[PDB]
C-alpha cells in the first residue's frame, strides 16, 4: 500500500503568514496528489488535484509543488477561513490512501494551565465507584501532559483523558483527566496527585489531596 | 430564442 | 494538449487519426462507422495512407492491448466550404465497448450557455520533454463571442491557467456537459496561438453543422 | 448543482452488516465515479473503495473481503456494505463524486455531509451524574457523567444562565459507555451564597437530571 507521510500533526499559524503543508510518499506518485480540507464542522472541499491544479471555487491563495515523493500545499495571505485541517492523497495506485492530516491552529501567547482536582464525590462513593478528575483550562499550546500519583506511584491504568477544540473566543486549549477507579482500592491509599507538564514552566503543576482531610 | 444543446 | 492532465481512465469516443503509420491529430467517434475531425488533418487523398485507432489510452497503444481497434479509411465526406469538417468513414464498423463508445451531438442551432465547463482531448504537442504517449485534457469554459475576435454563426469560443488544444490534439472534440448528457459541442481546428493564457480557443460549432452531419449519414451507407 | 447525501442507519451492532445509501443528484452516474471514505472519532480520513463510471470496483485493502458497492443508475443511488461488523468500522461515512469522463481525474470534486455510523453492543443506558466540589479568588467546579450510552448529552449550567466560563469536554468512551464532564467558574463570591447547579439531558433514555454542587462536609 503506497503509505502517504504527513509528519507535522498541527501547525500554529498567524492572519497573513504564508504557511506550508508537504506529504512524502513511499514512492513515486508522478504528480497523482491531491489536497483536502476539513473544516472543523467536518466538512471537506477539495482543494488542489494533480500536484498542483486549482479547483474551481478555490480562492486563488492556494497552491500546489511536487514531484517524485514529495509534494506540499502553502497558502500565501493566511485568512481565517483557512484554519482547518489538510488531507493529501494519491491517485498512483489503487487503492488511494490519505495522510494523517494537518490541522492548522491559531497562534497564541503562552499561558499556563489552570489546575483543578476534585475528590470522588459521596454520591458516587456510595454507588460503588471512585473517580478523581482533574480539570486543565485555558493554556496554550495545545501540548500538555498529565501523571497521576496514588501515594507517590504512577498509575496509568482507567485514565482518560479529553482535550476541548481550540477556543473560539481567547484561542487557548482545555483537557480533562479522569482517574477512575474501585472504591474498595480508592480507599486503601491517601493523597492523589496529577501532574501538569507543560511548555510555561521547568517544574510540573502539581494539584493534590490526602483521603483524610 | 435559446436552444437547448442536450436532448 | 499543453498545460493538461493526463486522463485516469481511456476516454472511450477519442480516435487517434494515424497518417502513415504516425498519429497526426484527433477525432471523435460519433456512430459505429463515422469519425468527426477536421479538415487541416488529410494531407494526402490516399485512402490507403489512413487507419483510425480506438479503444486506447496510449498513442502508441502501450497500455491498452486487449482494447485496441485499427480500422481502415473507406471514405472521406468532405464538410461544406468554410467548414473544416470532415466525417470519415471506417471499412469495417467500430465494435462498441467500455473502452470503445459513440459521444451524442447537440440538437441542431443550440446555444451553449456562458461558463459552462468543457474539455479537449488530444495527444498532441505537451510542450514538455518525454511525452509518457497518455491521452491528455484540458479544463475549458465557454465564453462570449466578443471574448474571441480581437465570429462566424459557425464558431464558439472557450477558454481556461493559459492550457489548450495545441499541434496533433486537432479534429478532436470539445465536449461539454448539459442536463447530464455530454455532447461534442466543437471540433479542435488550429487556432492563432497554442495555450496562449487569456486568449481563448476558437472551435468550429459542432452544433451549426449537427443536421449537416445526418444527412451525410443517412446518405453514405456502410457495406 | 452537485449534491451527495448518505442516508443509512447511525447505531448498528458487531457481526451484522451495514448499508448505506448515497443519493446524487445533478449529474449522471454513467459518467462519473462514487467514493466511500469513512474518519473514526478522532482520526483521518481513509479511503473505503470506489464505484468507477463503468461499474467497475476497487476496495480499501482492509476492508475488501466485506466490502461490496453497486449502484442503481435509475434511481441516482451507490449503495455500500460492509459485513460482518467491527466496533472499530465506528466512523464517520461520506460518499464523494470523481470528475468523471468529463474531467477524466480521479480526485474527489464534491463531498456529502456525511452520515455518522456507530457500532457497538451497548444496551441504552442513563448517565449517573456526580457534582465535583473543591476538597482562591475564582472557583472552578463541573459535574462528571459517568458510564451513559448512545450520545449525545447536552449539558448546561444553571439552566443557560451560567454561559461563560463553561468548558464542557468531548465524550469519550470507557469499554462500551461514554463518559464526559464540564467544569464551570464563578467569581467566589458568587459560590456557595447563590446556586450553580448542572443540567444534563440524555434523551435516548429521556433521561433530564439536574444537580446542584455544594461543599463538602468534612
Amino acid at each position: 500500500d503506497i503509505q502517504m507521510t504527513q509528519t507535522t500533526s498541527s501547525l500554529s499559524a498567524s492572519l497573513g503568514d504564508r504557511v506550508t503543508f508537504s506529504c512524502r510518499a513511499s514512492q513515486d506518485i508522478s504528480n497523482y496528489l491531491n489536497w483536502y480540507q476539513q473544516k472543523p464542522d467536518g466538512t471537506v472541499k477539495l482543494l488542489i488535484f494533480y500536484t498542483s491544479r486549482l479547483h474551481s471555487g478555490v480562492p486563488s491563495r492556494f497552491s500546489g509543488s511536487g514531484s517524485g515523493t514529495d509534494y506540499s500545499l502553502t497558502i500565501a495571505n493566511l485568512e481565517q477561513e483557512d484554519f482547518a485541517t489538510y488531507f493529501c492523497q494519491q491517485d498512483s495506485k489503487h487503492p488511494f490512501t490519505f495522510g494523517s492530516g494537518t490541522k492548522l491552529e491559531i497562534k497564541r501567547a503562552d499561558a499556563a494551565p489552570t489546575v483543578s482536582i476534585f475528590p470522588p464525590s459521596s454520591e458516587q462513593l456510595t454507588s460503588g465507584g471512585a473517580s478523581v478528575v482533574c480539570f486543565l483550562n485555558n493554556f496554550y499550546p495545545k501540548d500538555i501532559n498529565v501523571k497521576w500519583k496514588i501515594d507517590g506511584s504512577e498509575r496509568q491504568n482507567g485514565v482518560l483523558n479529553s482535550w476541548t477544540d481550540q477556543d473560539s473566543k481567547d484561542s487557548t486549549y482545555s483537557m480533562s483527566s479522569t482517574l477512575t477507579l474501585t472504591k474498595d482500592e480508592y480507599e486503601r491509599h491517601n493523597s492523589y496527585t496529577c501532574e501538569a507538564t507543560h511548555k510555561t514552566s521547568t517544574s510540573p503543576i502539581v494539584k493534590s489531596f490526602n483521603r483524610n482531610e | 430564442p435559446v436552444i437547448s444543446c442536450a436532448k | 494538449v499543453v498545460n493538461g492532465i493526463p486522463t485516469r481512465t481511456n476516454i472511450g469516443w477519442m480516435v487517434s487519426l494515424r497518417y502513415r503509420n504516425k498519429h497526426i491529430c484527433g477525432g471523435s467517434l460519433i456512430k459505429e462507422s463515422w469519425v468527426l475531425t477536421a479538415r487541416q488533418c488529410f494531407p494526402s487523398r490516399d485512402l490507403k495512407d489512413y487507419e483510425a485507432w480506438l479503444g486506447i489510452h496510449d498513442v502508441h497503444g502501450r497500455g491498452d492491448e486487449k482494447s485496441k481497434q485499427v480500422l481502415q479509411v473507406s471514405q472521406l465526406v468532405y464538410g461544406p466550404e468554410g467548414s473544416d469538417l470532415v466525417l470519415m468513414k471506417l471499412a469495417r464498423p467500430a465494435v462498441l465497448d467500455d473502452f470503445v463508445s459513440t459521444i451524442d451531438l447537440p440538437n441542431y442551432g443550440c446555444t451553449i450557455p456562458e461558463k459552462t465547463s468543457c474539455s479537449v482531448y488530444g495527444w498532441g504537442y505537451t510542450g514538455l520533454i518525454n511525452y509518457d504517449g497518455l491521452l491528455r485534457v484540458a479544463h475549458l469554459y465557454i465564453m462570449g463571442n466578443e471574448k474571441c475576435s480581437q465570429l462566424q454563426e459557425s464558431e464558439i469560443c472557450a477558454g481556461a491557467i493559459g492550457s489548450g488544444p495545441c499541434e496533433g490534439d486537432y479534429g478532436g472534440p470539445l465536449v461539454c456537459e448539459q442536463h447530464k448528457m455530454r455532447m461534442v459541442l466543437g471540433v479542435i481546428v488550429p487556432g492563432r496561438g497554442c495555450a496562449i493564457p487569456n486568449r481563448p480557443g476558437i472551435f468550429v460549432r459542432v452544433a451549426y453543422y449537427a443536421k449537416w452531419i445526418h444527412k451525410i449519414i443517412l446518405t453514405y451507407k456502410v457495406p | 448543482q452537485v449534491q451527495l447525501k448518505e442516508s443509512g442507519p447511525d447505531l448498528v451492532q458487531p457481526s451484522q452488516t451495514l448499508s448505506l445509501t448515497c443519493t446524487v443528484s445533478g449529474f449522471s452516474l454513467t459518467g462519473y465515479g462514487v467514493h466511500w471514505v469513512r474518519q473514526p472519532p478522532g482520526k483521518g480520513l481513509e479511503w473505503v473503495g470506489t464505484l468507477g463510471w463503468n461499474d467497475k470496483k476497487y476496495y480499501n485493502s482492509a476492508l475488501k473481503s466485506r466490502l461490496s458497492i453497486s449502484r442503481d443508475t435509475s434511481k441516482n443511488q451507490v449503495f455500500l456494505k460492509l459485513s460482518s461488523l467491527e466496533t472499530e468500522d465506528t466512523a464517520m461515512y461520506y460518499c464523494t463524486r470523481d470528475g468523471g469522463l468529463l474531467f477524466a481525474y480521479y480526485a474527489m470534486d464534491y463531498w456529502g455531509q456525511g452520515t455518522s455510523v456507530t457500532v457497538s453492543s451497548a444496551k441504552t443506558t442513563p448517565p449517573s451524574v456526580y457534582p465535583l466540589a473543591p476538597g482562591n479568588s475564582m472557583v472552578t467546579l463541573g459535574c462528571l457523567v459517568k458510564g451513559y450510552f448512545p450520545e449525545p448529552v447536552t449539558v448546561t449550567w444553571n439552566s443557560g444562565s451560567l454561559s461563560s466560563g463553561v468548558h464542557t469536554f468531548p465524550a469519550v468512551l470507557q469499554s462500551d459507555l461514554y463518559t464526559l464532564s464540564s467544569s464551570v467558574t464563578v467569581p467566589s463570591s458568587t459560590w456557595p451564597s447563590e446556586t450553580v447547579t448542572c443540567n444534563v439531558a440524555h434523551p435516548a433514555s429521556s433521561t433530564k437530571v439536574d444537580k446542584k454542587i455544594v461543599p463538602r462536609d468534612c
